């Protein structure tokens, strides 16, 4: 997994 | 014999960024494989491939 955040629900 | 697995069904559309993410569309099936340390990505299986979602672009699906 990245390490950056997913982006939030649209 | 192994189990058939229950699935996910895709809540929207995700367009893979690189780094072994997946892109997804909504309404799709997943078999779900599990969750990085934090449980916001999910590491999951679709007809196009394997890869990293957004935990909460899918839910389970009967």
């Amino acid at each position: 997994a990245p390490t950056y955040p997913p982006p939030l629900p649209p | 014999m192994e189990n058939d697995p229950n699935l996910f069904v895709a809540l929207y559309d995700f367009v893979a960024s690189g780094d072994n993410t997946l892109s997804i569309t909504k309404g799709e099936k997943l078999r779900v494989l599990g969750y990085n340390h934090n449980g916001e990505w999910c590491e999951a299986q679709t007809k196009n491939g394997q890869g990293w979602v957004p935990s909460n672009y899918i839910t389970p699906v009967n």
